[PDB]
């Protein structure tokens, strides 16, 4: 029928499973009140529920937002919309300084006299609010073993004026504002860009390429200024872009009726990112697989200016790779990596890495609790006949 | 299918849907078949619809000189026409029409019917509507 | 409701058995308290009395808002039907958890302040793409294969209905998964099986239909697809026939197949560049494998592929019997009268004989079976390879 | 299912074993060779486990059940080779072969006899064979066998050594991650006598490996934060050799062994603290083990380091005791005034600037108790060297002008200015002493204890404050004379001063006030010996409280510094004394759950947690023991700050639901506490769930108790954005909840989050989770707000400055010997990792990264790179001393 | 086939009431 | 019942009546269930695929225990295909008649 996994299986089961069915039984008992199309549970605003509610009633007012136009001499006198309603000539309330009421700022307006109580923070649209990313991965630098020269011309541009605005004030030079990465794929060009993400010290701004094509023309423009507007705010932020193929490549013209609205989006990419007044600490992040097809008013220096590529390192990238991804698994102490990387002298840190987690199939192919050194050489025995002998390959 | 699809839903598609919802649900047919004829049939989303939903197609060509002149008969049917007629002449000075120009000829010749002053409608009616359609056809 | 985070454990260690056993006690005693309170003073404190104090302090009237910013914890921006925009306060009566953007409201009449929540609706785009229920047969349809079910069982399966053994060693299970061999062998029947036996969300797509003849919307489809297969449950997508979208960079040419490109490039992105997407299965198939992009081929975001080759008399011999197992079988026939002599027809052309034999039979009116039935109809489906074929004598 | 044809093994194994009996009398040879090839080939049939399913293992019991059954036993004449020819194949399927009542009997198979070295056939294989089955034995078998028959036959003698051999070979056959598995061994055999397997398995774990002891030893740590009371007095000990014999990683003693200081013995402790006083090699290690031993979790240690070496491998000892705490000075002296701060930041009370535009104008507040309130602007920001020369003169004018207590609350304030010091500190009081006021001198003279608090050199041993004490035939020179010595003495030991102010205890001079803080003083600083103060407490306690049935001054103050002098021990050995010892009326058997739970601060003793809850439930109690009530209470609050995160959630579920919702007293009056004791951090779930009962007020009772719950509320320290839910409530709190009870209490929890910037450290919590008490100063003052009438005269000695054992905030110090180096650290979450695949990602916050003095944190695990090695401790700790090492290119 | 489009907008109505009891002098 | 309109108060929006449906707009244009006549067999020229509609339609209606004996699914869905006019209304028509 059944066997013992290991030696009180059920034991402790029906133990977990009953308290968890008994954790509901104790809420019906006490009374539950769910699912009450869409209020809050009682057990935490019946203490909430009186008069520290009539004071958000009486206190509290209801302020109508609004939009600002421009401001008057000697005197506020602010010309405002509200959104359809109508436009209005009105003034500030005394619990404000007529300091922070600046033009074009969503604002909230009292509704029986019409005067000003509350600037807002402005209207940014969820799309790009959703490229923020707002979190960093765990991504260590030790993790992209076996790029020590590409690695370290990166460390130069996008890090060290961030962490050390010091040594390129005491030698007068400017850093190189923009980088491009590119080669064969698989290779680390996304790890670097978690990596660096990891340890911005910065508002970093994902960007997926083909997010800016869509159905109306100009939206796709209109994308890009709120980037660089908020770019100018958060003072010294990074954007990564990622395989901008898509953004455009070629300004194909023998036939000027195919595309044309990917050509306009990426020249308001060319213009907010350099010529009439500079952006400042802003730095850019590129990465595609053929960098061979672009527009060379890319290519232009001041805009991409290092051209960093990914190879397949030599011999011993591998073995540290190795030491990379089986250091952390479950493995036999009678480990040699030189003999393995021997034997794949093409891959890429994914085929890497393919092999350590098709090493841990032949422990559950098998019936074990380990990984050992012989099953990761009958891990690595099938791979080199897989590979061998591969559909694609 | 869904080119009108999360751009909007169109309310169509949506209908659609719940056909394609009932026909799964349960008939075995039971008693009741369900029929459709189209013309554009080469757009809507038949693969889905092949196993079990619809089935066997049957194709209709240009119609000849006994089918034609059995449409001539049908849609002559509910007039109010005078006997003393070669129909079958009618049917032969038509070497291609459809089955749809015939409906236009029957209005035509109870048009001619009603210049005349008459309920009759008489042999000479037709052969003059006869000539009116096909020179209304004479674009290619 | 997150009684206890704790599972670090995760065996028959004797550490769960005592930190669950003192979950046991801390809830048996707040039980045992609190049944105290309905047998010594028994009172119905908050029936109405919670009730009338809210529902006489909320507006007896309600209107419906919407949401478009929340600001910082009381205080956020709603809409009105018209478009007039009010910066109310919340109550703590609402669940402030459910509370996303775009969504629906209560507001109140004079301080139009947010009272309660609507419940929403189900998206259409579920019930467009979800195969929603079990749809077809299970593995007694398939005929012998028993190596391909291995792969995709211990792929699929075996890591969602019994997780215990990655998680021994920490490693993770693979990611994509790649169907393909020549057409008619059962690649759209290994994804309904599976469809059929699973636990999990399941979601498919014809991949031709990701064509729009407007621009955009080649990748608008994909960045929702993946959107809804990741907020609704554990999923497993299904991608049919992605051979002919997504081949390659053939010309580099531009007026739609640049588009095409731009849709395979999002695609390419959405399936894995950042931010690991989680409990999500990627099932591709298609007939041909070589003109393929080699960016989708590499590891990271497909890692298993199998072949899908033909049988020769072995298999089929249940695929002629599962095709005609539910059908009469007069005793003049053989199966073997066919099985043994060609050697290379497909799955598909099985069931193509076995519906035309149903055909031949109950078009001239008679019974049963007939060899002659399976003589005309095998007959008629080499034909119905044949006259598509313009192969000559040796090509 | 392509069945029959190719099934050999359901034939010829079904066959011959059945032709066993058939062959087993008159064939000799098939009775041992077909025996022979069955054993081998069943052996070669299940080594491979690629195929659970096995052609004869799941096949041949379906006859070959009732056949062993028949040849087994029935054969009595069984040989000396077909014993290890049956025993050895039909063993193995035995646990497939019965089903769940197997667990009797395992041994009727392999107990006839276990044929030789049954690991002969069951090395390579991982758990099919026997390694189940030997866990399977020592579930059920053993058990049964040790439960009261240790010492007995064959089914412990062998079995030692059977399951000896067997916890090698789960370091043996890959070295897993089921190196843990042996623990699971180890301790369900022989629950009780763990040591007795732990010293077979310590011997075979230093010679087992070197690099494989570090998360079976964090196993056992991980089994040692909560256990029952004999096992964590058993393992934890059994814990202790491991850094010691097998490894010598020993920088792990000191925190870490204070861990079993108290649990099995103190001296214990103290050999390992003269194990500390062995590995003398050379300083790194040892100036690190040692910095902890006088402000970190004990102090009292001064004494012992005055041996024969003291020239500097001894003279650490006073730099130990003053000089690094002079440099813990240096801290807030040097490397706070660079990070924020100037000297009166004083703003926090200008922070409420906009609250006079909020509704018209403002001038309206103009409550004197206020004033109490208005020291504190002055008081709580000028923590850690924020010293004031003509910035105390609204001090100074409110010294002169009114209010008693307030006259020793200003002055008491000035100790809190000058916190950690022994320079000048004295030389401050001075020119403010000399005003001949009894409030003036002895809020003043109290406040010379807490400036050279944590101190302990020569200050005043019976110099200044004895001084003061023996001016008594009055007010606070009688009180508040003994508080601030024992204060300053807590964290010693010391005998002398204690027999000095045990006649405080034995004056009998009836000040109730008194003798109530001299328990508080006492209990500071004694927590193991000395009987005679817990008999000269009782003595009085007899003469007083018997011949009263009146106020918590009784109640709070004198069974506490009992339970102070008996805190943390679970040996249920303290309640068999104290509760014996005061046999009496329930008023003073209030006195029953002190010293009760007062000895169980922190484990796993869930059946002390029922006897917590079950006896006094509700009973509806008219006004009886509603106070007995609210302290037991009051001891469901500790044993659950220190099972790490453990009962915590269970704590914040049970309290949450069953007092505040549905009970009477014990939870609209008292059980907020809680939270003023459980959490010290601040998240939102209970920062949000107690203003969901406190800006509700419900004023229909006496309101001040839901405003005692206000104040303590603000209980978390590191400051926050919680200035949101403390000045909007002051806004609603102005008018209504009346200034003239609580205007005072609102801006004492405003002010207290700020208290400075940093130093906030109160958690109890060291390293990663040891005591460090630290109880014995907080745990006053919330059995002090029970409930009233202590906001105006009594409570304003505990209110100030009850709890002062801060212990300072922050890890970023280098400390190489020149104290030059920063580091390159990094801050993080809190560890996750407990057993995964080794070496693990140790945390994941990766995303901040400094150098030097940046914060501490409450989820924090800071670690470094750049090939430092960090070689000193690997726990953490805060005076990291950082050596350098780069052997990796 | 790779075409984009522009827009357009439907504006709503607009419609106002009151109780209308109230005079509008207060000057003189 | 859904899809229903009420009186409703303009001050405190409460019901006073429910009011009735005006007409129910699909069952307004209810679509008609006409007699089923055949003009008959008399469409010559098409008798081919008048064979094939037979055994498609007449014959799963007919003959119901020729699929159940053999076990076999009756078809319920035929599509017809041409140019417009030809007769894709009048002959369903008419074999909804002949049935
Ligand atoms: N040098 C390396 N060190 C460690 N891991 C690597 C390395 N190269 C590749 N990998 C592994 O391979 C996977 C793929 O890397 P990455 O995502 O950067 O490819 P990519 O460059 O983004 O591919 P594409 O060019 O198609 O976008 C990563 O998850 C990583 O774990
Ligand atoms: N092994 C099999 N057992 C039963 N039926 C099969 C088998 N192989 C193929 N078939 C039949 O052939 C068809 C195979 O579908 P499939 O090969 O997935 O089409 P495509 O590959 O073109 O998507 C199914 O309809 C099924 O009835
Ligand atoms: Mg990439």
């Amino acid at each position: 029928k059944t066997y013992g996994q290991s030696t009180y299986s059920r034991q402790i089961k029906q133990v977990e499973d009953d308290i968890q069915q008994l954790l509901k039984k104790i809420n019906e008992l006490t009374g539950i009140k769910e699912s009450d199309t869409g209020l809050a549970p009682p057990a935490l605003w019946d203490l909430a529920a009186d008069k520290q509610t009539l004071q958000s009633e009486q206190p509290l007012q209801v302020a109508r937002c609004t939009k600002i136009i421009n401001a008057d001499s000697e005197d506020p006198k602010y010309i405002i919309n509200v959104k359809q309603f109508a436009k209005f000539v009105v003034d500030l309330s005394d619990q404000v300084a007529p300091t922070d009421i600046e033009e074009g700022m969503r604002v909230g307006v009292d509704r029986n006299k019409y005067q000003i109580h509350i600037p807002l923070p402005p209207k940014i649209d969820p799309t790009v609010t959703m490229m923020q990313v707002e979190e960093k991965p765990d991504v260590t630098y030790s993790d992209v073993g076996g790029c020590k020269e590409q690695i370290e011309k990166l460390r130069e541009v996008v890090e060290t004026p961030l962490l050390h605005p010091e040594r390129f004030v005491n030698l007068g030079i400017e850093p190189p504002k923009g980088v491009l990465l590119f080669g064969p794929p698989g290779t680390g060009k996304t790890l670097c860009a978690r990596a660096v993400a990891n340890r911005t010290d910065a508002c970093f701004i994902r960007v997926i390429g083909s997010e800016l094509v869509q159905k109306y023309v100009g939206e796709g423009a209109r994308m890009v200024r709120e980037l660089f507007e908020m770019a100018r705010t958060k003072k010294a932020c990074l954007i990564f872009f990622d395989e901008i193929d898509a953004i455009g490549g070629a300004r194909f013209d023998d036939g000027a009726g195919g595309d044309n609205e990917v050509q306009r989006t990426m020249l308001e990419l060319i213009n907010q990112l350099d010529g009439f007044d500079p952006r400042g600490n802003i730095k850019v992040l590129m990465a595609t697989n053929r960098p061979d097809t672009l527009d060379p008013a890319l290519m232009r220096p001041g805009r991409l200016d290092r051209k960093i590529e990914f190879s397949l390192p030599d011999l011993e990238g591998r073995t540290h790779i190795f030491k990379i991804h089986a250091r952390s698994m479950s493995v036999e102490r009678d480990i040699r990596f030189e003999l393995l990387a021997r034997l794949c002298p093409n891959s890429t840190g994914a085929e890497i890495r393919s092999v350590c987690t098709e090493a841990g199939m032949f422990a559950i192919r098998a019936r074990r609790k380990i990984a050992t050194e012989k099953d990761f050489l009958e891990a690595v025995n099938k791979v080199i006949k897989s590979y061998a002998k591969f559909s694609a390959t | 299918r869904l080119e009108g699809g999360s751009g909007g839903d169109s309310e169509v598609q949506r209908t659609m849907l719940e056909l394609l919802n009932q026909l799964d649900g349960f008939e075995a047919t039971k008693n009741i078949k369900v029929i459709m004829a189209t013309n554009r049939i080469d757009i809507l989303d038949s693969a889905l619809l092949r196993p079990g939903r619809i089935d066997r197609k049957i194709e209709f060509p240009p119609p000849n000189e006994e089918a034609r002149l059995d449409i001539l008969k049908i849609h002559s049917r509910k007039m109010n026409l005078t006997r003393g007629i070669n129909l079958r002449k009618i049917a032969e000075l038509m070497p291609g029409a459809s089955g749809a120009e015939v409906k236009g000829v029957c209005t035509e010749a109870g048009m001619y019917a009603l210049r005349e002053r008459r309920v009759h409608v008489t042999q000479e009616d037709f052969e003059m509507a006869v000539a009116k359609v096909m020179q209304k056809d004479s674009e290619k | 409701a997150s009684k206890l985070p704790l599972v670090t454990p995760h065996t028959q260690c004797r550490l769960k058995l005592l930190k669950l056993e003192r979950i046991k006690d801390y809830l048996l005693m707040e039980e045992e308290f609190i049944r105290n309170q309905e047998q010594m003073k028994p009172l119905e404190e908050k029936q109405e009395e919670e009730r009338s104090k809210v529902d006489d302090l909320r507006g007896t009237p309600m209107s419906v808002g919407t949401l478009e910013e929340i600001i910082d914890d009381n205080h956020a921006i709603v809409s009105t039907s018209v478009g007039s925009e009010h910066y109310v306060s919340i109550l703590s009566f609402v669940d402030k958890d459910l509370l996303e953007p775009g969504c629906s409201v209560l507001l109140n009449h004079k301080v139009h302040a947010v009272i309660g929540v609507l419940m929403d609706d189900t998206d259409p785009l579920v019930t467009v793409m979800k195969v929603e229920k079990a749809p077809q047969e299970t593995y007694a349809d398939i005929g012998g294969l028993d190596n391909q079910i291995q792969e995709i069982k211990e792929s699929v399966e075996l890591p969602l209905t019994h997780p215990e053994y990655y998680e021994e060693m920490g490693i993770k299970p693979p990611k994509g998964v790649i169907l393909y061999g020549p057409p008619g062998t059962g690649k759209t029947l290994l994804a309904k099986a599976v469809a059929n036996q699973t636990s999990a969300t399941f979601l498919r797509v014809v991949g031709s239909e990701l064509i729009q003849k407007y621009l955009g919307d080649g990748p608008k489809l994909v960045r929702e697809l993946f959107r809804v297969a990741e907020e609704h449950a554990p999923s497993i997508v299904f991608i049919d026939e992605i051979d002919a979208i997504g081949t390659k960079r053939y010309d580099s040419n531009s007026g739609g197949e640049r588009e095409i490109q731009r849709t395979m490039l999002e695609l390419l992105n959405q399936l894995d560049g950042f931010d690991s997407r989680g409990d999500v299965k990627v099932i591709m198939a298609t007939n041909r494998i070589e003109t393929l992009d080699p960016a989708l081929i590499r590891p990271g975001r497909i890692d298993r592929k199998i072949e899908f080759p033909l049988p020769d008399e072995k298999t089929k011999k249940r695929i002629f019997q599962i095709h005609t197992s539910r059908m009469t079988l007069a005793d003049d026939v053989t199966l073997d009268d066919l099985i043994m002599a060609k050697d290379d027809l497909s799955g598909a052309d099985i069931k193509a004989i076995c519906t035309e034999a149903g055909l031949m039979a109950l078009r001239e009116r008679r019974m049963k079976v007939t060899n002659e039935d399976f003589k005309k109809s095998k007959e008629n489906v080499l034909y119905k390879k044949q006259e598509g074929t313009p192969e000559g004598l040796y090509l | 299912m392509e069945e029959g044809g190719r099934d050999k093994a359901p034939v010829q194994p079904q066959q011959s074993p059945a032709a066993a009996p058939g062959g087993t009398d008159e064939k000799p040879s098939g009775k041992e060779r077909r025996d022979a090839g069955d054993k081998d080939k069943e052996q070669e049939l299940s080594e491979e486990d690629k195929q659970l399913q096995d052609e004869l293992e799941m096949l041949v019991e379906r006859l070959g059940e009732k056949d062993t059954s028949l040849y087994r036993p029935a054969l009595e004449e069984l040989r000396r080779q077909i014993r290890s020819s049956t025993t050895s194949m039909t063993s193995v399927p035995k646990p497939l072969k019965f089903l769940r009542p197997h667990y009797g009997k395992l041994k009727e198979i392999y107990e006839n006899m276990a044929p030789g070295e049954n690991k002969r056939f069951a090395a390579d294989i991982i758990s099919v064979l026997a390694m189940t089955m030997s866990g399977e034995r020592e579930c059920l078998k053993y058990r049964l066998v040790g439960s009261q028959e240790e010492l007995a036959s064959w089914g412990h003698e062998y079995v030692r050594h059977l399951a000896g051999e067997v916890a090698k070979e789960w370091q043996e056959l890959d070295d897993a991650e089921k190196v843990q598995r042996e623990p699971l061994l180890t301790l369900v055999k022989e629950i009780v006598p763990y040591n007795m397997a732990h010293n077979a398995e310590h011997e075979a774990c230093d010679l087992l490996m070197e690099i494989e002891q570090v998360d079976m030893l964090e196993k056992d740590i991980d089994e040692n934060a909560y256990a029952k009371v004999c096992l964590y007095l058993t393992s934890c000990v059994n814990y202790v050799p491991e850094p010691e014999n097998s490894a010598l990683l020993r920088c792990a003693l000191g925190v870490f062994r204070k861990f079993s200081r108290f649990p099995e013995a103190l001296r214990l402790a103290l050999m390992l603290n003269d194990m500390e006083l062995v590995e003398d090699i050379f300083t790194s290690c040892k100036d690190v083990v040692v910095q902890k031993q006088m402000a970190f979790m004990l102090g009292r240690h001064g004494v012992f380091l005055e041996l024969s070496e003291d020239v500097e491998e001894y003279e650490d000892l006073t730099e130990i005791m003053s000089n690094v705490q002079l440099n813990s000075n240096f801290l807030a002296l040097a490397r706070e005034l660079d990070i924020m701060e100037p000297k009166v930041p004083d703003d926090i009370y200008k922070t409420h600037l906009e609250n006079n535009r909020f509704g018209g104008s403002g001038s309206q507040v103009d409550s004197a108790r206020m004033n109490l309130a208005s020291s504190f602007v002055n008081g709580f920001v000028n923590a850690a060297f924020g010293q004031d020369k003509l910035l105390t003169d609204d001090g100074n004018k409110w010294l002169y002008k009114n209010k008693d207590h307030g006259m020793l609350s200003a002055a008491a304030s000035l100790g809190m200015i000058l916190l950690w010091d022994v320079d000048g500190g004295l030389t401050q009081i001075d020119k403010y002493l000399y005003s001949s006021e009894d409030y003036i001198k002895s809020g003043a003279l109290l406040a010379c204890g807490i400036v050279n608090s944590g101190v302990r050199n020569e200050c005043d041993p019976a110099l200044a404050l004895l001084s003061d004490y023996v001016l008594h035939n009055s007010n606070t020179m009688r009180l508040g004379s003994i508080f601030g010595l024992g204060l300053a003495y807590a964290g010693s030991n010391r005998e002398d001063v204690l027999t000095l102010l045990l006649p405080v205890m034995g004056d009998s001079k009836s000040s109730m006030e008194v003798a109530g803080v001299t328990a508080l003083a006492c209990g500071m600083i004694a927590v193991g010996s000395c009987n005679g103060d817990v008999t000269s407490t009782i003595l009085q306690t007899i003469m007083e409280k018997s011949e009263t049935e009146l106020k918590d001054t009784y109640a709070r103050w004198l069974p506490l510094g009992l339970g102070l002098n008996h805190l943390g021990k679970g040996e249920a050995i303290e309640a068999i004394l104290a509760a014996l010892e005061v046999v009496s009326e329930p008023f003073r058997s209030f006195a029953n759950t002190l010293v009760d739970v007062c000895a169980y601060a922190g484990s796993g003793n869930v059946l002390k947690v029922q006897q917590l809850l079950h006896i006094c439930s509700e009973h509806f109690d008219s006004k009886e023991k509603e106070e007995d009530k609210d302290k037991k209470e009051k001891k469901d609050k500790d044993k659950k700050e220190a099972p790490a995160d453990m009962g915590a959630h269970q704590g914040v579920a049970v309290l949450g639901i069953a007092l505040i919702a549905m009970g009477e007293e014990i939870g609209a009056e008292m059980a907020l506490r809680t939270f003023g004791h459980l959490l010290r951090y601040g998240e939102p779930t209970l920062r949000r769930a107690v203003p969901l009962a406190l800006a509700l007020i419900s004023v229909s009772n006496p309101r001040l108790n839901i405003l005692d719950t206000l104040s303590k509320f603000s209980h978390d320290a590191d400051p926050e954005v919680s200035y949101n839910s403390i000045f909007a409530m002051g806004m609603v709190g102005s008018g209504t909840n009346n200034a003239r009870l609580a205007a005072m209490l609102r801006q004492l929890a405003q002010y207290h989050a700020k208290d400075p910037n940093n130093l906030f450290m109160v958690r109890l919590a060291q390293g990663l989770t040891h005591l460090g008490k630290g109880t014995l100063t907080l745990c006053p003052y919330h059995s002090d707000r029970q409930l009233m009438s202590q906001v105006a005269v009594a409570g304003l000695l505990t209110v100030l400055v009850s709890f002062l054992d801060v212990r300072n905030i922050i890890l970023g110090k280098s400390h190489y010997v020149l104290y030059g180096l920063v580091a390159a650290m990094q801050p993080r979450m809190l560890v996750t990792f407990d057993e995964e695949l080794r070496p693990l990602p140790v945390s994941v916050r990766v995303g901040q990264a400094v150098d030097v003095v940046g914060q501490a944190g409450k989820p924090k695990t800071i670690t470094g790179f750049q090939t430092h090695t960090t070689p000193v401790l690997l726990a953490h700790g805060e005076r990291a001393e950082l050596a350098t090492e780069e052997f990796l290119p | 086939x790779x075409x984009x489009x522009x827009x357009x907008x439907x504006x709503x109505x607009x419609x106002x009431x009151x109780x209308x009891x109230x005079x509008x002098k207060x000057x003189x | 019942t859904p899809n229903c309109r009420v009186a409703l108060r303009n001050d405190s929006y409460t019901l006073h009546k429910i009011l009735p449906n005006k007409v129910d707009p699909l069952v307004s244009l209810m679509m008609v269930e006409k007699v089923p006549d055949s003009t008959y067999e008399m469409i010559g020229g098409l008798d081919k695929q008048i064979k094939e509609i037979k055994e498609v339609i007449e014959l799963p209606v007919k003959h119901p225990e020729l699929f159940e004996a053999l076990g076999i699914a009756q078809p319920k869905g035929v599509l017809l295909y041409g140019p417009p006019g030809t007769g894709k209304t009048l002959l369903a028509r008419a074999v909804a008649h002949h049935t």
